[PDB]
């Protein structure tokens, strides 16, 4: 049952879509629901995602990362076990790794991790003290203005 | 472990080899602590810690916006879960804070009612643990990246301390007398420590390569001029002798006090005899370090072979003393590491980083 | 002494207590001539919700001095 | 001054105001803490917030620091409880007493403007839907205020 | 009827009004009573603003009630 997970993520990220097209991704929800190895194994097409070169294909990525996390608990474990990596691939904190183009979408894609961050921070900081830290680094050490 | 327990309570092995076996172990297995916590006060980053050497319970932390936080270590709740709350604090509404980053905050040996701090506001305050008052207060003519109290001299109360210009100062917390100086240093000094053994054997280390070990005792120059290659490459003493390839940032006697560990930019560690300063070729690996000041790291103590606890970019390194081997790499951290300091004790690990968190490490199980 | 309980409506309950009682004795006393009983009162004099533990004397409490009186409907 | 303070205390336990009440924490008369009941017909209906006032060496002519201490949902107060009023950092009036800044306080829990919010995740809120502030905020007020 | 308005300056002015009276009169009473415009009061009853399009008998307001006045501010 991989090949129709694979197939329909990649429909809903290669598309470019400015909004997540509603139906497609209701499958999504179901068949993500129906079990857990294949709830993340749609994380790790997320993550493989997320690596790649557009700002676009990140933002569908990190928008269906942010379903997953208000919609699923183990989806919020397994991302904070590597939140290190995830702020780096969606915030672009490291000088070294910055964000693909277009500038745009880019953009979109900060101002909508920072937001969405804030949210996560709101709801499941005290459930996991890890995205705590990462919500203090940002704030603080990263000096990213929320206000923004 | 139960043969552990089973061989100690039958008088085989001494009880002193379960007890550095299991310290060994914990060690080991060390890992950083959801079930614990540290309350975020500092505005910037966390540059020193020193946990109080009698009864392990407080600690101090200077951070890099002048305020010096006292944290509290003792599970004082009946949860498993807590947090070290911090009991009094330097904050900038003090009329005596530090004005800039405080980068060396150290606890009076022997003499828990009194600390002491320095900062680049070129100023070093004995603080007064009860009322939280400046007791004296030192003014240089230059910064202070960093400074050291004898954690073993009953008889003097000298306090080195490395300012940015290349001669090293010795302040004394008894009637005031910051006159005496110990010259030779070529650069800026950005670490220094007294021997833990010797009352009277303080090692310093500069910005230009070289560690130096003075006999504050004697007044003519220094004891020793640590050399890589051990004479090797022998030369005489006016641009030889250099124990890095670049500045050299931080010391750390084992606990015996028989070897000097230094780490220094060039991106090596080198674990130096401290009687004669004779490198012992101690591999270590490559450590990876680009601090422009005092990089502070601790030995384990209480443990069957010393571990060395080295801030690794924004990761703790753990590597033993005596044979170089990588023991593991603590990672929690979202910046560079500035300060870790070990908690005898229980074999725990408390490091503040530049992101203002002071993350404390503990064993697992 | 005289503690005078004035609730969210502005209306001032007038209440009288020696200077040693207990706060319940103060909800209770309120109790009497209002009719909320102690348990869904939350006292709150000059900002600190008083314990219901601690004596009148604990936080100066002195004639004339007003409190606030705040319901909490669930009140266990 | 403390003798400004010293007046503002004593007028304070005197005539209070109505739904406010704020009184030294120890010794030191220049750190109040206050307590604001939510406004009736409001999502604070019931509510008990607790604020944490610090007064300025100057306290007649440079307001006092006031800031929640019971983190309160609204656009223009932050989760760490710092508010963001206009006549407590530009326009302070000596005129203006605690008496009055916490009732102002009071007013403005009810009077919120999302447009140059200190928090715009909730202000878009705010200003979109207020069907479900009204409910997030009465959770908030439930599970802090009470 | 008449009703009570606590004003800036420490002091209470009793204020002479009806009903039916409008916001705004009633600050144009403020203003011949003391004198700040029109536009800086900010009526606060119970903690609302009393809007100034609107009349006492909205706000569920009688006779010996209280209205505290305070300076005109805004949301940040």
């Amino acid at each position: 049952m991989d090949q129709k997970l694979s197939k329909l993520v990649e429909e809903l990220t290669t598309s470019g879509e400015p909004r997540l097209n509603p139906e497609k991704m209701k499958e999504l929800k179901k068949i993500c629901k129906s079990s857990e190895e294949q709830l993340s194994r749609a994380y790790r097409l997320l993550i493989a995602q997320l690596t790649q070169e557009h700002a676009e294909i990140r933002l569908s990525a990190f928008q269906i990362v942010e379903e997953l996390f208000v919609r699923s608990h183990q989806f919020r474990m397994l991302v904070v076990s590597n939140f290190q990596e995830f702020l780096e691939l969606t915030l672009g904190t490291d000088p070294a790794q910055p964000l693909p183009p277009p500038r745009e979408a880019a953009q979109r894609l900060r101002q909508a991790t920072t937001r969405a961050v804030e949210g996560w921070n709101e709801k499941f900081g005290e459930a996991y003290k890890k995205l705590a830290l990462g919500y203090h680094f940002l704030r603080h050490n990263k000096k990213v203005d929320f206000q923004d | 472990m139960l043969g552990f327990l089973s061989a100690r309570q039958t008088g085989l092995e001494d009880p002193l080899r379960l007890r550095r076996a299991e310290s060994t172990r914990r060690v080991l297995g060390l890992e950083l602590n959801k079930d614990r916590d540290v309350e975020r006060i500092h505005g910037g980053g966390i540059n020193t810690l020193d946990i109080e050497p009698v009864e392990g319970r407080y600690m101090l932390s200077g951070g890099s916006d002048g305020v010096i936080v006292l944290y509290d270590l003792e599970n004082s709740s009946r949860q498993s879960y807590y947090t070290c709350k911090a009991v009094c604090s330097i904050g900038r509404d003090h009329p005596d804070v530090h004005r800039y980053s405080v980068e060396t905050v150290q606890w009076y040996p022997h003499d828990t009612g009194m600390f002491t701090s320095s900062s680049f506001d070129k100023t070093l305050k004995v603080w007064d643990t009860n009322t939280l008052q400046t007791a004296d207060v030192f003014n240089f003519e230059e910064t202070v990246y960093s400074h050291h109290m004898s954690p073993v001299s009953t008889k003097h109360c000298l306090v080195a301390v490395g300012t940015r210009g290349p001669k090293v100062q010795l302040c004394d917390l008894k009637s005031g007398s910051c006159s005496h100086i110990l010259q030779g240093h070529r650069q800026e000094i950005l670490a220094v420590s007294w021997s833990p053994r010797y009352d009277y054997i303080l090692a310093t280390a500069s910005a230009d390569s070289r560690v130096k070990l003075w006999d504050v005792r004697r007044a003519s120059g220094c004891l020793i001029t640590l050399d890589q290659h051990n004479g090797k490459k022998s030369q005489a003493v006016e641009s030889a002798n250099t124990a890095h390839n670049g500045k050299v940032n931080g010391l750390c006697f084992t606990s015996d006090g028989l070897h000097l560990l230094t780490v220094g930019t060039d991106n090596r560690m080198r674990l130096w005899n401290s009687s004669n300063g004779e490198n012992t070729l101690v591999n270590y690996g490559k450590v990876c370090n680009n601090s422009k000041k005092g990089l502070k790291f601790t030995v384990s103590c209480g443990c069957s072979s010393e571990f060395v606890f080295v801030p690794y970019g924004s990761t703790i390194a753990v590597y033993t003393v005596y044979s170089g081997e990588q023991i593991t790499m603590l990672k929690g951290h979202y910046k560079t590491v500035d300060c870790c300091v070990f908690q005898s004790n229980f074999q725990e690990l408390y490091s503040g980083s530049r992101d203002c968190n002071i993350l404390a490490w503990v064993p697992s199980l | 002494m005289l503690i005078k309980v004035k609730t969210l409506t502005g209306k001032e309950i007038e209440i009288d207590i020696e200077p040693t009682d207990k706060v319940e004795r103060i909800k209770e006393r309120v109790e009497e001539k209002e009719g909320i009983p102690p348990q869904q009162q939350r006292l709150i004099y000059s900002g600190k919700q008083m314990n219901d533990e601690k004596t009148a004397a604990d936080y100066k409490i002195l004639g004339g001095s007003v409190l606030h009186l705040v319901l909490a409907l669930r009140g266990g | 001054a403390l003798k400004r303070i010293h007046k503002e205390l004593n007028d304070l336990a005197r005539d209070p105001p109505a739904q406010c009440s704020a009184g030294p924490v120890g010794d030191d008369m220049f750190h109040w803490q206050a307590t604001i009941m939510g406004p009736n017909d409001s999502p604070y209906q019931g509510g008990v917030f607790f604020l944490t006032i610090h007064f300025p060496t100057d306290y007649p002519f440079k307001p006092p620091k006031v800031a929640f201490t019971t983190r309160i949902y609204h656009p223009n107060i932050n989760s760490n409880g710092s508010i963001c009023l206009d006549i407590l950092r530009s326009q302070w009036s000596p005129a203006l007493t605690i008496s009055k800044v916490l009732l102002s306080i009071c007013s403005l829990l009810c009077d919120p403007n999302p447009d140059d919010p200190l928090v715009p995740e909730i202000a878009r809120i705010y200003k979109t839907d207020r069907e479900k502030y009204n409910r997030i905020a009465r959770e908030w007020t439930q599970k802090y205020a009470m | 009827m008449q009703i009570f308005v606590k004003t800036l300056t420490g002091k209470t002015i009793t204020l002479e009004v009806e009903p039916s009276d409008t916001i705004e009169n009633v600050k144009a009473k403020i203003q011949d009573k003391e004198g700040i415009p029109p536009d800086q009061q900010r009526l606060i009853f119970a903690g609302k603003q009393l809007e100034d399009g609107r009349t006492l008998s909205d706000y569920n307001i009688q006779k010996e009630s209280t209205l505290h006045l305070v300076l005109r501010l805004r949301g940040g």
